[PDB]
């Protein structure tokens, strides 16, 4: 069995891998302890104990404590389970210099010995946010060391998005920009996602009143758990990650897709809908169904996957890309003629109980490169560049050994590949 | 664990302090007798920050009681606490400074001072991860003043990357306490900025104000305002003592709301506030909630923060709640209200939530402003003692120390030079 | 299937449907929630759902509030009922301006969802009032943007006329002639009822006290019920609503039909009667039987339909019609030869349970174009003459936006209308 | 929901909006602790129009009452009310105006304004769509006059676009209750008329008549009287409350009565009205119900109907019944008195149905009229007023206040104006 390594880093990633592996779990009958293809994420031990392929990292130890003593204590491992001290506070030049150094080694001898668990080692995927500190410097620093120790391997990285208007902490457009550039030369794909626009999704498509961490997790977790599906299962077009690497990339540095997902709506609603292949990636393209806060007709898609999910046919799909496509509202790069690669999976997508998504027969992630992307770009770069004019938190790195200029060059950097969007555009 | 350690300092200091550390027991089901009591694993989960377990269940507060006046810890040992403290820890002498800083910091504390630093570090080598020093004070009562500035010159010379922060009860701008009390602030302050990380500015005022009138408080004792200040205190560490959606280290915290070195100055804000008869009538919801933190009759120093820009505000929730709800409505507050909110920052709001409320309160969140509307109180302060410092009104007992009249001129200057800095952010 | 789609618009718009739809899901034998060439209005989903081709569009949340309370709310799709926040209140300006502007692109998003849920678009009907805000400006907001996105399918309107001599709302007059002039580019045929006259037709010919709403609507309903039959259904002569404009509009802009409907008559009657073709026929050109209170031998016929449900044979249909003819006290154009289309249709009408019909075996839907429909036209135009020459009322638009000589010009446009009926009548 | 929102001002306002808000409380099923315990499901379907949820049960009555003399709500919270109403909304000083509108509206009131327009400020806030204001008031009270003009100009300046309106008791035409009556009468409609939607125009003396004579009650105290009023109050926003046959919103009431801008001055009907032994002797048809609602003794206002024209005539029943059984006798009626409505609008009739009757009477209606008669009432101020004004009668409480002469100059030269346009019409 090929299979992958899943790093999960920061509060964020930490929180969202809880749901995500409980989900893995569901998908294959497996118990909370590991009691029983999974075996391209678990290793099973002489007990019928399959353990999963993931190192969770927490440099402030109450959330994988928090974990430590959940449910799923009993499946990981302890020398998986790897926490710190103190955190990074939201710095990034802690989370990759002045502490994150402790632990990174302590963390790679555990991803190394891992690898050494494994034969097939394809991917490795990343969890975290843009901003958290742990998060933040530390991924750098741990992907700098994956892409000398493994290189080859396909390095996959989930960076939450500093949703547009609301944030949680006021440095998180620092930290982003420090973060992103530096991942920038270690990080093949890196998937972003808005928890406003995901917010709004809850609310408009699944009827929820007030969303939080607990249920939007569970719906980012199915949408990796799609992706992952084309690994894990059998499908008609089984997609490898290595392929999402040479589809999705069309160009060295800009390899930040974004993805949503449909059917997302309320069991009610399932009996008003008859949901079709080509009524879902028809709703795949809706602006409202966009789980980054960037309206899609405010550019041109520069690629296309559709990880279809259960009862889905060749035809039927053909059918629904035809009207797509036939569709020319949705405006795509003169650059890149045709190149919807479609993935398929059969399997179908599952739902968590307790969730709150309906339950379908069939349904698909859509995942894109789009020129619009820019815009979030612009709101950063701005961002940062308002409170770097002030030096507002300067101290606050520059104490920690920080350069400046060291910030310019790096805001330079994210302006450059603002620039290379509209360059692919054009 | 992290370990935070207090200090206690004065009788405003020993006296807040005492209740402080009975609400935190309670908060934890620690009995009165140093024995924990409670029920759910979290109310012990964190007990090490604060506590140090002496055997069985004898857990230590880690603080120290500091006073040249013996009979106020006297009086603190006689209550419901001397059992819970150990008397390593009762530091004292038998001679009052009389409300003098050249006193109560420069000479005469300065014995005491030697014997406190040593049961410093015999809790600072107990201590597993120092994270830091709370100090109870009166910002204009003398030995609260003068011997907690001392101290903490001392402490930070000794751990000099640890979050170290003050309670400094700033003079009521209306009534004076003492005679002398603008001699005894601007002293403090000046080496009270550059020696901290973070500084409480609290007025008894404000307090009363809260208390009689929007608590309809019949009698505001000392007891039920300082209920109030150890309020505060309490929610600031639940990002510690306990887990959540957003778990926000006091250092995160720290980081977050100080934009520039130096002004580290808050004022404390407080949800919900509102008398027993009238509680009937409203719903604790989010928006509720907010809209008390965002209340000028909420504000615990005295103080009127439509005075110019919020340059920070850290919204700390306790309890279930949505992060959408959350989220959603202080940016609604931001946008409404965007004429007090600091341009230099874009999203000038801040959050985090922990997942337990306290006491009973099913929402409670606490408000940490930092606006340039504080400028005001340093005016008091400054004017009072610049009137005094003209004519030399009461300088024969701090030169009668030996206190110079210069370091009054550079006291009241870097004063100036604060609120200069208020101003140019303004 | 050739499907068409329905809409309803406003207070009696909507209410109508309540009544339309329960009688539709009695024809096909189909359930309160939906459940089983009725695909010709409804879409089979997954579980035998039926659901309805309707959007239903309500300003005063709540009629539909009552409808998503009621019965049917099952059967109909939470995004088909569409409610604002508050209504035009009889003010077109706010229903085809101010307010309608909202809601009109999400119900535009519906439709347009809709029609691709379809393969075979064939009409759309959209139930309203002349003068009911709502009913009114709304309508030909929305008319005007589905005669932009679909343009070639049959634009079907039901606004009730406003009663001769009894009116609910003062302004009701300008309303009719505002809305009027402004959806006579966009609809292909409007279809006006008097509530009055019907109120006389339930007393005289059902025996019925005191009509109201509720049965009214269910005599309408049937009406409407035998149109959509020539498509539902199998007969003889189908027709579809392309040819009901072909044969029912003499002349582009005077698509104002008027239609009645026999037997008329109350269960007891109909055993002192011996319903054949030719009774019925006769009594459908009974000045009595009009359903529009304008008695037809004040003009002159320009145009004929007869859809004629159940046991009715072509013959006796053809010597009904021939009596019809000899009879010459029926006075036609001399600009419209032999036009007498009789639509036949096979299938027989139905009885709701709980109404107050009789059970017939065979029944008709007469529908024409007279010259005397211009008596209607007199009276409007002078109403809204009277009133605009006062500007009774006008404070209310012109304030809303709205340009005095528009609602001049807009007038001037209906006694163009009128001196057309006039001009064909020669 | 759509939410309105009362003011109560005076002891007149505070007196009678206690009543009101305990009928209310009834007709959803409230309990006088604010706690809802209605059985039918239209007991609390729309209660958010006038309540707002303070937890579980609480039920907050969306109001605020406001006077400069604290005994008047005193007593109305010693009553069956204070625990319904919120402390917060309790607005009160402790000086009386001592029916000096300078001090109610212009002086002191101001004071107590701003706190008035805070709480506005929250409840308006707290709505979800903002359908205004209802403000009960003695037109020749002091404070009731005054303070709640100036709430009013206030009010209407930050929400313009909101229907605001108020219930002024008129001074009764033969009896004065303050020997400045028409002072504060004059000076109060001066900014009244510009500054509101609408006015109800009512006299204790009329009110007497038809509790004393016509429903024979034995001793007409203020309680009873009150009664009368909440009623017609009641009635109105049933067609916002519940649903019917014609909702008619209250905005579209308004809209459809008023024909001028400023003419908004109102003459509450009543229907039935009869004392309790005459009650078996007749039969609640719409012929009775329409005949009482079109009796010069069922006119609340001391003014003959039959005075020159109506306007325009608002019925709007409650209950079940036919709408051709509605229509005809209203216009039976109009035809019979043809006499008295304005020949500027043909169908002078308008009306309403709601299908829920009020507390027990099968049929109800309530009548709004709008006739040139009312210009009586306006003369009866301006006769007395004008006497007085030339005299200076008790002119130095004003003029002490600063008043100016002018000022009265311009509000008598304004209600001059305002029945000129009466007699216009007439
Ligand atoms: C950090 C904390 C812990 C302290 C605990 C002290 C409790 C004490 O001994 C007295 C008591 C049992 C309750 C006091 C409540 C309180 O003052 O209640 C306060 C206030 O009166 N409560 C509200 O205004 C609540 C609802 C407002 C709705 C509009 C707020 C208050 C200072 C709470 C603090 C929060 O209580
Ligand atoms: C808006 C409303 C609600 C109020 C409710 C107050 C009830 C109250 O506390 C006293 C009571 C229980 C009944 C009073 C009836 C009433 O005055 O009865 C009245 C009158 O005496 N009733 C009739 O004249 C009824 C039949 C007339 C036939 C010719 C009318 C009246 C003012 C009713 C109002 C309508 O009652
Ligand atoms: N989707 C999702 N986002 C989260 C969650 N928790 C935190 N975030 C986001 O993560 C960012 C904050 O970073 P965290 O991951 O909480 O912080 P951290 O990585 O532990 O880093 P430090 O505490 O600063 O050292 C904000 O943008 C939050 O919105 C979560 O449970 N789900
Ligand atoms: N046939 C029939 N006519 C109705 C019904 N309800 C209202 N009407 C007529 O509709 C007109 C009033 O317009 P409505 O439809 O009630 O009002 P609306 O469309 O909701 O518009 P606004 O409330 O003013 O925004 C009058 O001519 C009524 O006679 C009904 O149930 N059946
Ligand atoms: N909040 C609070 N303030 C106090 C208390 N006791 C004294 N103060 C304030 O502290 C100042 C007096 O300082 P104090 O602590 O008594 O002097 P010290 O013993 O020399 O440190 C005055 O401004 C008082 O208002 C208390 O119990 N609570
Ligand atoms: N309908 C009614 N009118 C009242 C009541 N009390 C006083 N009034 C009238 O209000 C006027 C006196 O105004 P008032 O409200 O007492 O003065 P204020 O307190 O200064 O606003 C007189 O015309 C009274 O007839 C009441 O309970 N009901
Ligand atoms: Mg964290
Ligand atoms: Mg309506």
């Amino acid at each position: 069995m090929r299979e992958c390594i899943s790093i999960h880093v920061g509060q964020a990633g930490v929180q969202i891998g809880n749901a995500c592996w409980e989900l893995y779990c569901l998908e294959h009958g497996i118990q909370p302890d590991g009691q029983m293809s999974f075996n391209t994420f678990f290793s099973e031990t002489g007990a019928g104990k399959h353990v999963p392929r993931a190192v969770f990292v927490d440099l402030e130890p109450t959330v994988i404590d928090e974990v430590r003593t959940g449910t799923y204590r009993q499946l990981f491992h302890p020398e998986q389970l790897i926490t710190g001290k103190e955190d990074a506070a939201n710095n990034y030049a802690r989370g990759h210099y002045t502490i994150g150094k402790e632990i990174i080694d302590l963390v790679l001898d555990r991803i190394r010995k891992l690898a050494d668990q494994c034969t097939g080692l394809q991917g490795f995927l990343v969890f975290h946010s843009f901003g958290g500190g742990t998060g933040s410097g530390f991924t750098s620093l741990l992907m700098e060391r994956l892409s000398v120790d493994y290189g080859k391997k396909s390095k996959l990285e989930f960076s939450i998005y500093p949703a547009p208007q609301v944030s949680t902490a006021v440095v998180e457009p620092y930290n982003s920009i420090l973060t992103t550039h530096t991942t920038l030369e270690h990080s093949d794909c890196a998937f972003m996602v808005d928890n406003e626009a995901i917010y709004d999704i809850c609310r408009r498509n699944l009827d929820i009143e007030r969303p939080t961490y607990t249920n939007l997790n569970r719906l980012i977790s199915q949408i990796v758990s799609s992706i992952t599906a084309s690994l894990r299962f059998d499908g008609a077009l089984n997609v490898d990650l290595t392929e999402f690497q040479t589809n999705l990339v069309p160009y060295p540095r800009i390899h930040f897709p974004l993805a949503t997902y449909a059917p997302v709506i309320s069991a009610e609603k399932a009996y008003h809908e008859q949901l079709s292949v080509a009524e879902i990636t028809n709703a795949c393209f809706e602006p409202a169904n966009q789980m980054v806060k960037c309206d899609p007709r405010h550019g041109k898609y520069m690629a296309c996957c559709l990880l279809y999910r259960g009862d889905v046919v060749p035809k039927d799909v053909n059918a629904a890309i035809a009207t797509i496509k036939t569709k020319r509202t949705i405006q795509f790069v003169d650059w890149c003629p045709t190149g919807f690669k479609v993935g398929i999976n059969y399997q179908p997508p599952t739902v968590v109980p307790g969730g709150d998504l309906a339950k379908v027969q069939r349904a698909v992630c859509m995942l894109s490169n789009t020129t619009a992307i820019a815009e979030a770009w612009a709101r950063l770069d701005h961002k940062f560049d308002l409170m770097y004019a002030k030096r507002a938190f300067v101290h606050w790195y520059v104490g920690e050994g920080m350069e400046e200029g060291e910030f310019s060059e790096a805001r330079e950097d994210m302006a450059a590949l603002e620039k290379d969007y509209e360059e692919v555009g054009v | 664990m992290r370990e935070i350690v207090h200090i206690q300092a004065g009788q405003c200091g020993n006296q807040i302090g005492a209740k402080f550390w009975e609400v935190i027991s309670d908060e934890h089901g620690i009995d009165p007798t140093g024995s924990y009591h409670g029920d759910s694993d979290l109310q012990l989960e964190r007990i090490n920050v604060y506590y140090n377990e002496a055997a069985g269940n004898k857990y230590v507060p880690r603080a120290i009681l500091v006073d040249l006046e013996p009979g106020t810890m006297d009086s603190v040992r006689s209550g419901p606490f001397g059992q819970i403290f150990r008397p390593d820890n009762f530091v004292f002498g038998q001679s009052g400074a009389g409300n003098n800083w050249a006193k109560g910091h420069y000479t005469e504390g300065a014995e005491l001072v030697d014997s406190v630093l040593d049961v410093v570090r015999k809790e600072s080598e107990s201590c597993d991860c120092l994270q830091g020093f709370q100090l109870t004070h009166s910002l204009g009562g003398g030995t609260g003043s003068g011997m907690g500035t001392l101290l903490i010159s001392k402490i930070r010379e000794e751990y000099p990357d640890r979050i170290m922060n003050t309670f400094s009860v700033v003079p009521s701008p209306k009534v004076s306490d003492t005679v002398v009390e603008p001699y005894n602030a601007t002293l403090s302050v000046h080496q009270l900025v550059e020696n901290t990380d973070e500084t409480y500015c609290i007025d008894n005022e404000a307090l009363y104000d809260i208390c009689f009138r929007t608590l309809k408080l019949t009698t505001p004792t000392y007891g039920d305002l300082n209920h109030l200040v150890s309020a505060t205190m309490s929610g600031v560490t639940t990002c510690l003592r306990f887990p959540g959606q957003l778990n926000a280290d006091l250092r995160k915290l720290a980081v977050n709301m100080v934009p520039f070195p130096r002004l580290h100055f808050f004022m404390p804000g407080f949800a919900p506030l509102t008398s027993r008869g009238s509680q009937q009538y409203r719903a604790l919801t989010v928006p509720e909630l907010t809209q008390q933190m965002f209340d000028a009759k909420n504000m615990m120093a005295a103080c009127d923060p439509r005075h110019g820009r919020y340059l920070t505000v850290a919204a700390v929730f306790r309890g279930r709640m949505s992060m959408k709800e959350v989220d959603e409505q202080m940016l609604n507050v931001q946008n409404k209200n965007s004429s007090y909110f600091v341009e230099w920052i874009p999203n000038n709001v801040k959050t985090a939530v922990c997942d337990i409320p306290p006491r009973g309160l099913k929402m409670s969140a606490t408000f940490i402003g930092n606006s340039t509307a504080i400028q005001e109180l340093f005016k008091r302060i400054s004017e009072q003692f610049t009137a005094m410092f003209r004519r030399k009104a009461f300088l024969h007992w701090y030169t009668g120390e030996g206190m110079d009249e210069m370091e009054f001129t550079e006291a009241e200057s870097n004063m100036n030079d604060l609120v200069s800095e208020y101003q140019q952010y303004q």
